[PDB]
């Protein structure tokens, strides 16, 4: 039963198709890979074959498995009767899918089947809009593709020269481990305007507390705040590396400026600013099973006049996609 | 819905 011999040399994949080759990961866009596969000869329980993803795509997308040993279960490959033909997992770090045959295969031959698995952007490795190679290995054979990411720009806000402007994206949600963490990137003033008396609010909900599982609080939330040297260098994908020299962490300058006084919201007092800041949120959600929905808000004035107030909000929520597959062999 | 939205897979769990 345990993972045994690699039988890529016995498995041929075919009729490979992506569901689509262009989408917008900032509006829940994703694709699927679909392929047929067939086994030449016989395999035995524990034999396995693999598929390997390149830098531009991931199998997990905005779902985070770092608290589950970087491993995600995948849907079982099942026969018509419903019997499990292969169990499958995916390694987040090595981007490798492994399909391990069960004892169903022991008395069979010329097993063949098919799968459809959801594929997502890699926000870190594909940080800008554009076209990327997405050459995918299945069973030691390459299937070449191009994928185009047209990210909805994170640079959004009120249409005045001193207008409030802010955006965010939840780029990691831990659904597996039980810890219920989430990771959110917030871009404050991505327009890089000159703003007076700036306040930012990070909420664990949108309009209705009871309709989100998010919990923002001093004990559930940690914030890191970075001043951005060059705004042009920020991702379109909302990925932001805390170690990138373009970001200067200034968290220690905000110890008197962050308040969890109000319900399910953190407020941050930015004051008079003229740069973009990144806020990396490490949060948690509760066990109500409600959707995780959030909103960030920024308000400010015109610093030269003291007036021309404005306020802008930005909602986040994520969606889940599923895979499926089947296989049968002759006796 | 407004703002932006993400997407991922839980591996059918
Ligand atoms: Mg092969
Ligand atoms: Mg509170």
């Amino acid at each position: 039963d345990a993972k045994g011999t690699n039988v890529n040399d016995k498995v041929t994949a075919s009729d490979f198709k992506l569901e689509k080759t262009a989408f917008d990961p900032n509006q829940s866009g994703n694709t699927f890979m679909a392929a047929n596969f067939k086994v030449t000869g016989q395999v035995k329980s524990g034999d396995y074959f693999t598929a390997k993803l390149p830098d531009s795509v991931t199998g997990n997308g905005d779902v985070d498995y770092s608290n589950s040993n970087n491993t995600m279960p995948i849907a079982d490959i099942k026969s018509t009767n419903g019997d499990v033909v292969a169990k499958a997992t995916y390694d987040i770090l090595t981007k490798t899918y492994t399909f391990v045959f069960t004892d169903y295969v022991n008395d069979k031959e010329n097993i063949n089947g098919q799968f459809s698995l959801p594929l997502f952007t890699d926000r870190a490795k594909a940080p800008k809009s554009g076209t990327y190679d997405a050459n995918i290995n299945i069973a030691d054979e390459m299937f070449d593709n191009k994928i185009t990411y047209n990210y909805s720009s994170p640079i959004a806000g009120i249409d005045k020269p001193n207008g409030a402007n802010i955006s965010s994206q939840i780029i990691g949600v831990d659904t597996a481990s039980g810890q219920n963490t989430y990771k959110q990137t917030v871009f404050v003033n991505p327009k890089q305007r000159v703003l007076g008396n700036t306040w930012v609010y990070i909420k664990g909900y949108q309009d209705k507390i009871e309709e989100s599982s998010g919990k923002v609080s001093a004990t559930d939330t940690k914030l890191r705040i970075f001043e951005v040297n060059d705004t042009s260098k920020l991702s379109d994908s909302y990925y932001a590396d805390p170690n990138d020299s373009n970001l200067k962490e200034v968290t220690g300058e905000f110890k008197d400026k962050i308040s969890y006084k109000y319900d399910n919201v953190a407020s941050i007092n930015f004051g008079d600013i003229n740069k973009t800041y990144v806020v990396l949120v490490e949060g948690h959600y509760d066990n109500t099973g409600k959707n995780l929905k959030t909103q960030v808000i920024q308000e400010n004035i015109d610093p030269a006049t003291g007036k021309d107030y404005s306020i802008f909000g930005w909602n986040n929520e994520n969606v889940v996609r599923y895979g499926g597959g089947s296989a049968d062999g002759d006796s | 819905a407004s703002g932006s939205s993400g997407t991922g897979s839980t591996g059918n769990q």
